[PDB]
């Protein structure tokens, strides 16, 4: 006997961690659900349970004359759903706050190639901006821990590229994303979202301008009462 | 037939709007209650537009999560009877209650008798701008199209009220 | 702390940046240049239905989109990688496509004619003919997405091991 | 030396200080949100039975009694920790309790008006009902004894692990 | 159907009963006004089974001066509580007092009840005032039906039991505890009451009080559909 | 608006503000003088069973309580007011007697000795024997007070309208 409820960022419980990778490219961590004593157990259904995953990582920046143009940002920016105004998007491709203002940017275009964007405030010289885009490169998939710590073993052993994520627009049905594969949690048990990618993401930066949260990693579920 | 399809919004009065703090998911934000008289009926595939905004008229978090819930006679919820459990950030309000392609829909039917309680409760975290219904609102169910699904409404009829009075 | 057994036959889709797949920046005006490479990946073999959508995003290097009358072609060959002439799966154009959504609603999503199975070895290889006033391909920007592994739409591409009379009456072409 | 073959039935009272329950102090007026918390200690079962007894010694953060109006409501939950509405064993006041001598007498011990059962998971809530300007509920001054194990009147509580049938039969919540 | 006991209050299940005040002329009024929610199906009070609770507490004022040790004479028949007169062994107090002025309780130690007289070690200061909280004494309460409408559709017993009852008895004790006679069986928006004669206006909610909001209470155990 | 049917027989008490009574202050030490005074309240009946308590809190002008040696009688007489010698049901002293429990515990309640019935306009007198010394009777501050109606102890008066038979036989006297 069974209905369905969401894993999210905070989820059913304040027990599920979040951590980031390293900089030597090599997969790690990202995030850990845990399954809490509340519930019986767990399942995860590809091909059935939609998935949402709104990467965003970092950058920084100092000011100076002629900087209405923040560079290629080490990142294969990919346009929303093929579209690439801002306005118009699903959601915003990137957002920047400048830190001694400590206000919000609007931003003019992009140029996706380049990987870089255009901004309509001329920052001041010795001033301080962050940038929080989204991640482009990344290979993530699923694993299983015990309660010990050890790990059972990978979810359909073939990775997800990140891009694929910004690739469809979410929301439409049919168009969201089902990954593959089943497992089952356990009562003190884990399973983790590993991911390998480049650059560093994050989670809850104070200086963001939307929301108290960044990024994030919804997954619909079966849940056993 | 005596059953009307019909839909729901929050102006109308057999559901309760409330104000809301930014972090705690227990208190109702809206409350139904069963009309007395008339039994209603809900079916899976039923659509949502939780059109909710701050008190500056803005969107909240999307990171916010919104649940509906059945609950018994006496306002106290059930934990199991759950129908939707999912995030504002899949809406796209301008378009949510429009296209049935964006329209998010139901899981579970339901049945409402006489005294029956249905609550809606969100999970904000810290920072957000809370909840001013004034300016928010709910539209739950379509009758407008062959697509999606709207709200059964019956007065009594004895064969399908003794029924339906076995859950 | 189960997981689930699975069947053979996993259900995927291919991009260059996977371990079994070139890429190679071309000029305007060779349509036989492998622009990509795919190989058998050594013990598997892999079966493409008929009925199977592709998203070949290509572009140059300043990133703006190649001539729509440019002519994309997909084609099998041996282990030595001589095309058959035969087993051809595509043979149309870029101006076909619409980048913005051509992986998303079915009706613009283009797909094949003929099946295609894939032994240990054998190679798929995709060409390019345009015009020589294009500004070349740069496949460092550009990429692809054949099938889809996620949707309710569309159709994946069959990976599976050696299973026996499967593989006997499987290599019987 | 023989101890004495004992029934699985244990028979025991509950304080607040034990590693299966939980204290919170309170605000002022926010009655929904719960004193104390009773889980199952994963893997026993326990029965409270009819008649049983309360001993809820309620103080403020300055030593004093709260007020006497207060409503008290003990109650299951479901495994979720959601309460159940239905399923009450108490509900009363402060007021009635003397706590020089409430869990003295029999004579002023006020009991429950129902039985009750606990498995692994299931949950008990103690919700407390407060006006305006009660100085809340300090839980580090405050404590409760539910049942009792030493008095030849009262009740106890029963306590077991699984025995077979007896589980079968047990889990027809 | 399944049926429970539950405590009707002074707020109880539903924030909408109603306490007001009686009046000065011998005039049965309406204490306290039980309105039966939605929530429910049916409510019942069996007299002789289910129990009932009940400190009621009036007001009174007094200005200070010099030789203001003695409380005067508060107009009412005062009562041992429990049969007992030292206030530390009573069950409860028979009456607080509170200094205005400066804000706070005062304690009692010498008392007449036939003079219905009390005594302080707190001598207030000319000008000052002080507010007392005795309880109240002679009386004779009963309940009543309304339905939906303001009329009367019955009353239970009809017999209107005293009041200073509820002070001779220990209230809390199993055997000893009041129950009256009759029965009663609520519905969906009607209305029972808790009506009184008695000299004296009784009160709650003042603001100046030490051990609580509510300087008086009535509690009823009964039984509920659901 | 259900309330519950009655038996015609209603089980309780009387004090002096039950106005079918009248008061009246006493000198010293006259036995004759009719104390307290009820008369029938033309139109009701009453049934009293012995074993019925009495708490007669007779107290003096300044509220001190009287002399134990007191002695105190209850009377019934005729329609004119004229004892009948008979039909007594209660002679005692306030010694056995404690005004602080005289109406609690129901090892304190004296009780009748007699039955007694009383018809539209019979007359019941209480009379009072005091020594010297005692200062009268002070009705003001004093009361009186017959049966008990309230506790699971007791036993109180059966007071009723008119049954046809049983008046019948009522006036068999």
């Amino acid at each position: 006997y069974t209905i369905s409820h969401t894993g999210g960022t905070l989820g059913s419980s304040k027990v599920t961690t979040a951590a980031n990778q390293t900089s030597p490219q090599r997969e790690t961590a990202i995030i850990g659900f845990e399954c809490p004593r509340k519930f019986a157990e767990i399942e995860y259904v590809g091909q059935r349970d939609s998935t949402r995953f709104i990467p965003r990582t970092t950058e920084s920046i100092t000011g100076t004359a002629g900087d209405d143009t923040v560079v290629s940002l080490t990142a294969n920016i990919q346009p929303v759903a093929g579209e690439t105004a801002i306005e118009d998007q699903d959601y915003p491709v990137a957002v920047a706050y400048n830190v001694t203002q400590g206000v919000q940017v609007d931003i003019d275009a992009v140029d996706y190639a380049a990987d870089e964007v255009t901004l309509a405030d001329n920052p001041a010289d010795g001033d301080t901006v962050k940038v929080w885009p989204i991640m482009g490169d990344g290979d993530v998939q699923f694993r299983l821990v015990n309660q010990f710590g050890q790990e059972e073993g990978r979810v359909y052993p073939w990775a997800t590229p990140l891009y694929r994520w910004h690739d469809f627009p979410q929301l439409k049905r049919g168009r969201e994303i089902n990954l593959h594969g089943s497992v089952t949690w356990e009562e003190n048990e884990t399973v983790e979202v590993l991911l390998d990618a480049p650059q560093a993401i994050t989670w809850e930066d104070s200086d963001y301008p939307e929301g108290q949260y960044v990024s994030t990693f919804e997954q619909d579920v079966e849940i056993t009462l | 037939s005596a059953e009307k399809q019909i839909s729901v919004y929050d102006g109308q009065p057999f559901v309760d709007e409330q104000d809301v703090p930014a972090d705690d998911p227990n208190t109702p934000a809206l409350t139904i209650e069963g009309p007395d008289g008339y039994v209603i009926a809900v079916d899976a595939g039923t659509p949502i537009a939780p059109e909710f905004r701050d008190s500056n008229g803005n969107k909240l978090d999307p990171s916010t999560r919104v649940i509906v819930q059945k609950c018994d006679r006496q306002g106290n919820p059930l934990g199991d009877g759950i129908v939707f459990n999912d995030t504002l950030g899949r809406f796209d309000y301008e378009q949510m209650r429009t296209d049935p392609d964006f329209m998010r829909k139901t899981a579970k039917s339901l049945m409402i008798d006489e005294r029956e309680i249905v609550k809606v409760f969100v999970d904000i975290p810290a920072g957000a701008n809370g909840y001013d219904a004034d300016k928010s609102r709910l539209t739950l169910g379509d009758d407008t199209s062959d697509f999606g699904k709207a709200v059964e409404i019956v007065d009594h009829d004895e064969l399908s009220d003794a029924e339906t009075r076995a859950v």
